[PDB]
């Protein structure tokens, strides 16, 4: 309506430093078009749905620069267009691929309970026959699996669209998890599982998580302390506590009496 | 318009208040539809609202009276609605503002109660635009009196020349007068 | 022809005389009772009225009525009207009026006569003193008659029926505040109402309206109440918003409150069953197990049979999910048996554990449960047969062989094994020693109970909890005897 | 209320539209025999008895030619 | 004006709900002086005795 803006649209920009201007710019110019959806005079589905694209571009620059409030920002704000009284409004061919990328986000974030529940929406049956829409449901079905053999043994079976980055990001914001885990050890284990476990011969898990767990390093063998030597309590004090329920006891049975 | 949209809380959460004011605008129309979608950003709400960068605090502490009483007790909503400050709200039949002035005038009589076996000494502090906003649905209802209830709250008020004024405009005033002692009689 | 024609006037009007004397032993009792005061008796006919409501749903009055037999939809309440003095002749009017339509014949419709029903309340509706009891207690008995059969063209009307509640009533109020026993009674017949109207409002369109206003209409009623008809107007809300949601964010504890006293052996259970429906998404163990069985075994009042059948559904899909399901036992009733016969032969079929064929078996005849939609809880449970089967080994003896049980758990390698067990471990559902000598994974396993191992600290919490329940218990020894004892 | 029972009932009259008294004779054919009998018995029995529907139902049998071979 | 008949109706609503909370106590009251006089007979009874 004001201009074409289609120009800097579907150019790719590696420099957000312009973008960023125009970011602002869009900013400005959306500021007296009611972010918020309106019904009036039906029409305006046009301006509606342009600044739901540049809305959705702008969320891949937020995600491109990796910032994480801005994308959770324009997701919430996105998530207005996304969810209307109206049924009219057509759906897009990036809908659910950056509602994937918001599943990612709910997955990094340890938010994937809300997309257990989130998972009643996606299946709307509106094309199913492609893989990128089965992929997350499957590969946090693997999550819930816990293996990530699985995982890394398809991870060639991803086509040659550019999102296996993020899958990437996706993997390194969750192996402190996986490692985590595996590196609990209740009572103890041996290093030729962890050769298998670990990733490869890069000492960035032996130094970081050396001063992060800060535990004792023997003969080539990880040694875990501090199970279930705790000391029990002198029995003295839940007998206090019991007397303290037991005049409790009196006052409830005997308070109006 | 928007129900369980997170958009007006990232807007809430963000700079550049221009543009947030409006965002505001629009809230206070679906707050009444949900008070449970602004319980997230009600600390940014008193964060902002504790500073004087931004212009606006009424803006704020209406939000967050509103918010209050709808979450948490009375009290604490009724601190920012008498916090305020400036505040221009004309008589509406709506809930919100008859409930926050209930409270605000049952809070009222309860302080005046409580100083009232206290004449000298360790004197409470008493803000003027409490008073304003109590004296004026008061003078309202002090109108015609409607013959009941002017000495009734001229005497819960426990003020000393509250009821001078009111008895400046009245009808059978030997009888205003009798009513009067036969209610303080009875208390 | 003959023969039906002449035995024709007898059956028709059957409930006549039972239901004449219903509404007047319940209106006039009622009535006569709180005349005095209004203000003292509290919710003593309510009980009998939801109890009369649940008695009249299965009402097989109307069937072969539809011709003629509508003349008593014209005809309604008139007690006392137009004076407050001088009763006598109306109780002569009484008789009267019903002595009319007894002599020969008389002139009936059915879509004939329908909107002026609005035409007392605007002046009198009975009394011209008690008109919202007696108003409300003349029009909202009769009004689901007339509404029923929901089809053919009955939804327009059943707007203006809509429109005209409204605006007599529930659009706003009356007055401020009813603040008595008929204003407590007006929370669960307009909730009630609210229900009825429901199925017409999911029917076609949506909602942008009523319920987004009851929020409103809920904060209107005090924070002093008993928030019984708050509650119920919270369940019309929450039923609302269990279809489609997905926003766990706020009203989930953001809804959770002082929670007053309830009871109603009604809103127990169809609350927490449908809290428990909005907590069996994500899998809770221990709380929703528990309190969603419990409230199977509550509500005996009605119908076990037909209502808990569904929460029974739900209660053995989310069993299942533990690795360890029990079947209908104690219950024995030709309903939950034909609902789980499907669904038997596959949740026998999860303790086996055998991916291979049940994952073509479930689809293979596979229709309810697949019908159920977006396929939520069974793509889960495909993948959550290998863990319970995982548990199964954690019930299972310690020493995993690279053969035997790898085979029986169609699961052949070093590495997936122990590192499935691991995940099996991680999840703190169970107890197991990690060592590593000849290469081969032990455990310990015990799942040896508190049993003489620190029995104080062990049993504590439930000697607490246990006294607590039966201190209330005593308490609710205690308390209705003094309601017995108030009037003597 | 208790209203919302209605469409839970149609839906069971659904159920029942879908086949007419096929499930109801299908299952008496094993309910006849199961009738009378403790229903909280039967869980582990038809447990069971589907566990060995599959194979080696009767398996008393095979135990002699076990003896042998194992 | 909207207020003697709204505000100060519903405090004076309020003030009936106060009435039912002093219903409680009343009807309280009433069975525990009926059980007072009960006991009260009975220790008469026994000082009859």
């Amino acid at each position: 309506m004001y201009e074409q803006l289609k120009g800097e649209w579907n150019r790719k920009s590696p420099n957000l430093s312009k973008c960023g201007e125009e970011l602002g710019r869009l900013k400005l110019v959306l500021l007296e078009l009611n972010f918020l959806p309106t019904t009036g005079t039906k029409l305006t589905k046009q301006q509606l749905i342009l600044a739901r694209d540049i809305l959705e571009i702008g969320a891949q620059w937020s995600i491109l620069r990796k910032d994480i409030p801005s994308f959770e920002r324009y997701m919430a704000q996105l998530k207005c267009y996304y969810f209307d009284y109206k049924e009219q409004l057509p759906e897009s061919a990036y809908m659910h691929q950056l509602l994937g990328l918001n599943l990612l986000f709910l997955l990094s974030q340890n938010r994937v309970a809300e997309f257990h529940t989130e998972l009643e929406r996606l299946p709307a049956k509106d094309i199913q026959t492609n893989v990128y829409i089965k992929h997350p449901v499957s590969l946090e079905q693997y999550l819930m699996e816990g293996s990530y053999n699985k995982v890394f043994l398809a991870k060639g079976n991803i086509p040659a669209e550019s999102y296996t980055f993020f899958i990437d990001i996706l993997l390194d914001t969750i192996r402190d998890e996986i490692a985590g885990c595996i590196e609990k050890a209740y009572e103890k284990i041996l290093f030729t599982e962890a050769t298998r476990i670990l990733f490869f011969n890069t000492p960035k898990k032996m130094t970081d998580y050396a001063k992060k767990r800060g535990w004792v390093l023997g003969p080539n063998n990880y040694y875990s302390f501090a199970s279930q030597q705790q000391k029990p309590e002198d029995t003295t004090i839940p007998s206090t506590e019991l007397a303290k329920q037991v005049i409790e006891y009196a006052r409830q049975l005997e308070m109006i009496v | 318009m928007i129900t369980s949209a997170a958009g007006i809380i990232s807007l809430l959460d963000e700079d550049e208040p221009q543009l947030k004011e409006f965002a505001l605008h629009k809230l206070n129309a679906v707050v009444n539809d949900f008070w449970a979608e602004i319980s997230e950003s009600v600390d940014k709400i008193e964060v902002l609202y504790e500073d004087e960068g931004f212009r606006s605090r009424q803006f704020a502490a209406l939000v967050a009276s509103k918010v209050f009483y709808h979450l948490g007790a009375f009290e604490e909503s009724l601190n920012y609605a008498l916090g305020a400050g400036d505040l221009f709200n004309v008589n509406d039949n709506s809930e919100y503002v008859e409930t926050i002035i209930a409270k605000c005038i049952d809070h009222y009589t309860k302080q005046c109660v409580e100083n009232a076996d206290l004449p000298e000494g360790e004197k409470k502090p008493i803000d003027q635009r409490l008073e304003g906003i109590v004296n004026k649905m008061f003078q309202r209802c002090l109108d015609d009196h409607k013959y009941k209830q002017a000495i009734g709250i001229a005497l819960e008020t426990r003020r000393l020349d509250v009821f001078e004024k009111t008895i400046l405009e009245s009808n059978d005033v030997p009888g205003m007068l009798a009513y009067s002692l036969k209610l303080c009689m009875s208390l | 022809p003959p023969g039906g024609g002449e035995q024709e006037p007898p059956p028709p009007p059957a409930p006549q005389d039972v239901e004449m004397k219903e509404e007047a032993a319940t209106g006039g009792g009622s009535t006569g009772e709180a005349d005095g005061k209004t203000a003292a008796a509290a919710a003593e006919h309510s009980q009998r009225e939801l109890d009369t409501v649940t008695l009249e749903d299965i009402k097989e009055h109307v069937k072969q009525l539809e011709k003629a037999v509508s003349g008593k939809e014209p005809r309604f309440v008139l007690r006392a009207l137009r004076m407050l003095p001088s009763t006598s002749r109306r109780l002569n009017h009484y008789v009267l009026y019903k002595a009319v339509q007894g002599f020969f014949t008389s002139n009936n419709a059915t879509r004939d006569f329908l909107l002026p029903f609005l035409e007392e309340p605007m002046d009198t509706e009975a009394d011209l003193q008690f008109r919202p009891r007696t108003g409300k207690a003349a029009s909202t008995p009769l009004l689901p008659e007339v509404e029923a059969y929901l089809q053919l063209l009955v939804v327009i009307f059943m707007m203006n029926s809509k429109r005209y509640k409204e605006a007599q009533k529930i659009s706003d109020d009356l007055m401020q505040k009813i603040s008595t026993q008929n204003r407590r009674a007006l929370d669960l017949v307009a909730a009630k109402c609210y229900y009825y109207h429901a199925r017409v409002y999911e029917f076609l369109d949506k909602l942008d309206v009523v319920r987004s206003f009851l929020h409103a209409r809920l904060r209107t009623a005090t924070l002093r109440h008993d928030a019984d008809g708050q509650a119920t107007l919270l369940n019309l809300l929450l039923r609302n918003y269990l279809h489609y949601s997905l926003y766990d964010q706020a009203e989930k504890l953001v809804s959770k409150s002082v929670f007053p006293e309830q009871a109603n052996n009604n809103e127990w259970a169809r609350y927490l069953y449908y809290t428990g429906r909005i907590k069996a998404i994500q899998l809770e163990y221990s709380e929703a197990r528990r309190t969603m069985t419990n409230a199977l075994r509550k509500a005996p009042q009605h119908t076990a049979v037909g209502f808990k059948q569904t929460v029974h559904k739900l209660l053995i899909v989310v069993e299942l999910l533990l690795g360890e399901i029990p079947d209908r036992l104690q219950f024995r009733q030709p309903s939950l048996k034909r609902s789980l016969m499907p669904y038997f032969l596959l949740t026998q079929a999860v303790r086996t554990g055998n991916l291979a064929k049940f994952n073509q078996v479930l689809d293979q005849f596979g229709e309810k449960f697949q019908a159920d939609g977006t396929y939520t809880l069974i793509i889960r449970l495909r993948h959550n047969v290998i863990k319970t089967g995982v548990r199964m080994i954690s019930l299972s003896y310690s020493r995993i062989s690279l053969a035997d049980i790898a085979q029986k758990l169609q699961l052949d390698s070093p590495e997936d094994a122990e590192f499935i067990v691991a995940k099996a471990i991680r999840d703190g559902v169970i107890e197991a020693s990690i060592n590593h000598e000849k290469g081969y994974v032990q455990s310990k396993e015990m799942i040896d109970i508190y049993s003489t191992r620190e029995p104080q600290l062990a049993f504590h919490q439930r000697i607490s909890f246990c006294l607590d329940i039966h201190n209330m218990s005593v308490k609710a020894m205690r308390f209705p005897p003094k309601s017995y004892n108030k009037d003597l | 209320m208790s209203e919302k029972k209605q469409p839970v009932d149609l839906g069971l009259l659904e159920e029942d539209d879908e086949f007419e008294e096929f499930p109801a004779e299908d299952w008496a054919g094993l309910d006849e025999d199961e009738d009378a009998h403790v229903w909280e018995d039967n869980w582990d029995d038809d447990n069971v008895e589907d566990d060995f529907s599959n194979q080696l139902r009767a398996e008393l049998e095979k135990h002699g030619y076990k003896m042998e071979t194992s | 004006l909207e207020e003697g008949k709204a505000g100060s109706g519903l405090r004076q609503y309020y003030l009936s709900k106060i009435e039912e909370l002093q219903l409680i106590v009343n009807d309280k009251s009433q069975n525990l002086r009926r059980l007072q006089a009960q006991r009260n007979e009975l220790n008469a009874k026994v000082r009859l005795l």
